DNA sequence: GAGAGAAGCGCCAAACACA
DNA sequence: ACTGTGTTTGGCGCTTCTCTC
DNA sequence: GAGAGAAGCGCCAAACACA
DNA sequence: ACTGTGTTTGGCGCTTCTCTC
């Protein structure tokens, strides 16, 4: 019998077929095995994409990176516009809620006032002071899933780009001051470099006529939920967990009960489809 | 009524025409501050959905739409000008005016626009009535008018020499007959945009245009309010041909005011840029008269 | 809300009119506050004016390097605690980053702007530099706005105040002559040239094969025309009733069907 | 001038083109900049592939992995045939040259005597005892580039496969003995599971008739050498080094002088093309 | 070399003849060494015979669990220090891993092979088990080969000796009746069945698009027929003069041109 | 000569034919241990390159090759058998014999082999001369002969009933006329492979083949040397049809030797497998006679 | 005189790293 | 609401041009 | 009677992890 | 000599089959 053979050896599809079974029965046996699905790291689910603004100064992404220069650890606060790609960056000595507020104000002066900003769960971003500052100018601030840097991917990418230019600027002349390098790099990024796919400059997109208005959006989501094996983003696990049933499914993530007490938001890339128990 | 996006496409064009026609009714804000509040609100709304819809769908504009939109613009814009009163005052009908300017601008540059259909629905009368509107006092009005006239001149081919002749006529009227005008700077921007695209050799008509209306424009007592733009236009001629600069410098030197005035520095500024381009090609033919005139 | 906006930025009534406030309540809010009651360049980034100004405080001084465009009035200001050619270079580079590269630069004589360092810095960027001996008004607006901000709250670190003042001057206040802000005047694209004897045809954008996000599909369904192109995504009509912003990774270049 | 602009700002191709330059000149300026090539991590070179036997028992790959089971750290010595994919594995308590010799002898008993074996530079593989054992049976043993596990990729892959089955076998019954699990897993891998691409079993390939003889090979290699920026495999470096000129180029690697004294073998994937100085 | 091979394995002269040695020098080497001077099953893996044997040493004992195929004589031996049903199960599983799953199993009564553990283990694999009361020759060959190995070198860990003895018995020695080794007899594929009234057509293999390794190409040049298929690579004729083993990642499935 | 792989393909076939023909010369190892050493070495080499080349190129075998290869095999293999001498002795010409068997095996199963070309170059005479060769004493000879005859029977269609009749004739001769044979086990393997592919219903000719030659083969004094394989063949008939097992068990019971002999266990072994398949289908018709015969 | 090498130019998937 | 992304790089298909029989 | 849903089956690129 | 690889998985194109107007 294929079922007992697979229960003993956990052989594959063709092994069950050669011992006598149709492709459908063998594939069903494979899909119904909890052991063969909790221990296989392979899975197949759709990809997620960060939310993008519909016009300039709609949604911004901000992050803090480090830079080593002449035995000095500079903290670079970077803000990027999710529509035009325009970048504002300031260099400081440490990281703090007050410095995040100062960088936000400088970015607003350089680019304009945004409607929403989304950042990771950094120590200086969930502080009460930052929330008060955002509410002062009526800026809605949300946070990503903790321990999931891909959700801030755009700004992360920008960080690398910025740092690369700095290295070039320090390869020719190691005695160049940090402020000069940062200003020249910002000028090059925003005014001189041309975006790869739209074949335009970030500054040109930022200040292009706003004549196209906003297309209307729909908050309609799927009303059905599924079962999922899951992995917690904070700590890497070798094998899947569950399966559990999603309380509610969003675009790019799902609400999964990790314990019997409270649930958690899990991105699509740490989830695996599960067969319905009933 | 019914929203245009919530109808089958079979009768969507008819609803678009109806929504065009329902905005043809006028609304006067200057008559009284409060009149037909809900009518004005629904007109503003409809203009908003129209400008939203026109810029998100393709193959939506066909033949039975082109003349009707022109009629709508003529009904909403072409009218007797407000009485002259010499910060400038703001037109009280600015909501509808701005929304309809936005709609017209988005309609004129749609990729589905065809230049073989507007040659029989837009003629010289429309463009004359549009050019007459530059005398408005609201600066935003003049800004939208400039950016509309630029597209109008760029798109059409049979209406270029006519507009050049008309701009020469209006310059003559402003410099000789009537001294009341305020759209001079926007017109100078349009001229600069047009003249940046000349080809070689320059025809004698452009030489006449330079020698007749542009240099004597320096004599206007209100030169300062449009001083920079004017200079720009001059710079764009002597770059195309450095040989034809002798009449320009001769006119600037001979008609330079011999009396002291605070605006003289204006001329000096212009001269600098001219000098910054005149040093090459061994241009010393009028260097001595220029120095003699500058010494005084 | 207009009240909070003025309480935080202290901009003019015509600035509030661009927001939800109407002229009458704009004037009411303007007079309800205790603290409130020629162009030589031809194009933006053509001629700049550079000044160094002393900002007075109760127990300290600041040195503000200010660059002002002679065409739009756009202002770039940077505060320092000393005055040297190096800080002049840094301020010029910061202003270039914020505004753009100027073609002609103008300033006064002094310990800075005259040493070989500043001259070499200008020649590296290919900027023509002229210096003369005698704008001072925008400096006054900056000073008075900073003073109002500090009077409202004495606990400010002098960088947030400068940033908010620059935002108010460049993005909030509107010019009287043209009813525009300095930012819009500076960064308004100019009209393209019009060739003679050659029609200006409308540019035709590209066609894309697309995939709908969140479906894990593997077949590109239909080539469509792009409405708008931005960084990170393009606007494609998924149906004849709605349009969606599809990311670049789900887009593939196509050819016109002909 | 494009050259001075790029020397100051290190802007991209389109920035130089918009300031006046042909595509050829801008691209040459980009390719000639040492700063823009020492600091860009992107590069474009061919991939390498492990050497494969031409018939069963020609080339083998061996490795040692760890397994945690009931508070016991078992060492799994794994040998895999590069032609048939057949696997022999033995479990031990520690790692030592003598245990490597014992595992080799057990693998020879299970599968046959190989001609060559290639393993990484493990402590128990470069020992004099292992070389003496290999010479005793006339087995040529070579070693990979140090700190480059990809060169042993096949056996590494096999390790993972093996461990996965063990986990399944321990998911159903945690009280199953280690030797039983290993024997059942070896039986499943070699006799029951079917290879993905050739649609056959490892045992079937191992014992298939040797009627096809060996195609003749050619040791002819390219006689020209190039310049390369390089990165040392042992330690990760942010920026490239060099460029130097290759003393001799092999298939998949090159000989590069790291210092003025001695050279080193560098795989293709840690090399970047360089323009000829003359 | 034949001398080293015999000095290490002590196999028969007919084993040396399969190597470079000829019969006369094979006999010379055979007699130059001091230490050297019916089938019940129908198919391989049909009936096995299982014995437990005591291997005697000077100061210790070993218990060898031996499984022998009744058709080919292939031997699987595992050494332990005790005797129980668990070790019988382990030895049976090891023999299954080395040889394959047997359909019928035969052994003697004892403390092992009779408890419920062994019975359950047999039923899990679906192996029919019969036990009887009275091969013992292959046990003797194993003993004498182990004794020769230990006499040659007394410093052996008893696992290397067993592995070398199994290698010598299964892969080196050749059977007298058929001039084959036990390994070849056990693992020789059987003849496929021949259907009646239906010709046995030759199987047609597949076509592949390929890329030459070490070129960084991006265009699949030509669909070719595969000569031989193995794990990790396939044999493709790159030209009309030579063939090469192309890896799977550089191969793409094609269709016959027709 | 010249290697086949180092020539243009235009004349490569001619060189292949020449290299085929140059190996047609015989070499007798039994005549004397040393004769034509370099000729033998070059023949062995050429056989090696031929077997290497045939299995690495496609579209290389065409019409003018098929009969010549058959002639080469006939010249190298078909000959008078060595004199009977009752470990078995090994043929001294084993190098060339093994290499040419390898070549023939690789040639017979090439994908370019066409079954419409060998029907006129290989006939019944060739297959009879091949089947006559099974009486060799070298076991490797018989192994290659078995694996060659399997392919020969599988590939051809018009030579199946003829070979069945010939195998019946040789079985009759072995069991009645001549008692000297040693290729019985390989032939039984061929029969098992052939009979595993029967279809239903079984024709009466196969029933005759069972009732005539297979059961009486149990009477041979040399049964043990081929005991297992024979049993296998029997097992493959009663599986196809459980109704036709009555004559088989009747013949096994009636012709069971009534005298004690060590080989009797052989029969017992066979009986077990028969029993292991005969319990279903309510087969108790001959259970009592079977028990009565087993009791004695 | 004219078709065969050579230069020019836009495009693309695979690598890469952002703590 | 929750969600990865933008730039670099050699190899090609393409178009246009120059030196040679 | 017959073409429209449904079940069956082989194939594939992207993810993945091997200290 | 030096060099990454094999398995898992949902989504599709394909072929064959069953229940309904
Ligand atoms: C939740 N709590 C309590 C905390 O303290 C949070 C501390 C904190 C805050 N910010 C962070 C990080 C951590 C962080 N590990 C990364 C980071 O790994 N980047 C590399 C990276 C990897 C993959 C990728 F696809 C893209 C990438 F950029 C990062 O980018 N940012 O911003
Ligand atoms: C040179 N000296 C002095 C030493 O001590 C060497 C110690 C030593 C010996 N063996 C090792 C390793 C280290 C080792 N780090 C790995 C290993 O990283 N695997 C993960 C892995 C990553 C990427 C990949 F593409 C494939 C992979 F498998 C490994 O597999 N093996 O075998
Ligand atoms: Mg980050
Ligand atoms: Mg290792
Ligand atoms: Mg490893
Ligand atoms: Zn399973
Ligand atoms: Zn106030
Ligand atoms: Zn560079
Ligand atoms: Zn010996």
């Amino acid at each position: 019998s294929p079922a007992k053979l697979h229960s003993f050896t956990h052989c594959g599809q063709a092994a069950l077929t050669l011992h006598g079974a149709t492709t459908t029965e063998a594939l069903n046996i494979l899909h119904s095995c909890h052991a063969c699905r909790k221990n296989n790291p392979q899975h197949q689910m759709p990809r997620g994409h960060i939310r993008r603004g519909l016009l300039p100064n709609h949604i911004w992404q901000g992050d803090i990176t480090h830079f080593k220069y002449k035995n000095t650890l500079y903290r670079l606060h970077v803000w990027v516009d999710t529509f035009s790609g325009s970048v504002s960056a300031t260099h400081k000595k440490r990281e703090t809620s007050s410095e995040a507020i100062s960088s936000l104000l400088h970015a607003i002066a350089h680019l304009g006032r945004p409607s929403h900003i989304n950042t990771d769960n950094g120590p200086a971003y969930a502080s009460q002071e930052f929330q008060h500052a955002c509410t002062s100018l009526a800026i809605r601030h949300t946070t990503h899933i903790p321990y999931n840097p891909t959700s801030s991917g755009l700004v992360e990418r920008t960080n690398g780009i910025l740092k690369t230019l700095l290295y070039k600027y320090f390869s020719d002349n190691p005695n160049l001051p940090m402020d000069n390098a940062l200003s020249v790099a910002l000028w090059t990024i925003n005014h001189l470099n041309v975006l790869t796919h739209c074949q335009k400059t970030r500054w040109q997109l930022h200040h292009s006529p706003r004549l196209p208005p906003i297309p209307e959006e729909k908050p309609v989501t799927t009303s059905k939920t599924h079962w999922y094996y899951f992995k917690i983003p904070g700590l890497n696990s070798r094998q899947w967990k569950g399966p559990q049933r999603a309380l509610q499914e969003a675009a790019g993530a799902a609400l999964i009960p990790v314990s019997d007490t409270a649930a958690q938001w899990i991105p699509w890339k740490l989830l695996k489809r599960a067969v319905c128990p009933r | 009524l019914l929203h245009i996006r919530d109808v089958p496409p079979a009768d969507q064009e008819k609803l678009f025409i109806q929504k065009l026609r329902q905005c043809c009714v006028l609304f006067d804000f200057v008559s009284d501050p409060l009149s037909d509040l809900k009518w004005k609100e629904v007109k503003r709304a409809a203009l908003s959905e129209m400008v939203e819809y026109i810029t998100h769908n393709r193959n939506v504009i066909t033949e039975p739409i082109y003349p009707e939109v022109v009629h709508m613009f003529a009904v909403n814009m072409f009218r007797t000008l407000p009485p002259s009163s010499n910060e400038p005052t703001l037109e009280a009908a600015w909501p509808h005016l701005q929304l309809v300017y936005e709609f017209f601008l988005r309609f004129l540059e749609s990729p589905d626009f065809q230049p073989n259909i507007a040659k029989k629905y837009i003629d010289q009368k429309f463009v004359l009535q549009l050019l007459e509107l530059f005398d408005s006092e609201d600066p935003r009005e003049r800004d939208f008018l400039k950016t509309t006239l630029h597209r109008i001149y760029g798109k059409f081919l049979g209406l270029r020499a006519y507009i050049r002749k008309q701009i020469n006529n209006i310059f003559y009227r402003f410099i000789y007959e009537t001294e009341h005008h305020n759209g001079i700077a926007e017109l100078l921007e349009i001229l600069g945009s047009i003249i940046n695209g000349f080809a070689l050799p320059l025809k004698e008509e452009h030489k006449i245009f330079l020698l007749k209306v542009l240099l004597p424009l320096h004599k206007v007592k209100s030169l300062s309010v449009y001083h920079p733009q004017l200079a720009y236009c001059v710079v764009q001629f002597l770059e195309k041909d450095s040989t034809l600069t002798e009449p320009v410098v001769m006119a600037l030197l001979k008609y330079w005011p011999k009396t002291h005035s605070p605006k003289e520095v204006m001329f000096l500024n212009e001269l600098e840029e001219i000098l910054d381009v005149i040093e090459p090609s061994e241009f010393v033919k009028i260097m001595e008269p220029l120095f003699r005139q500058l010494a005084k």
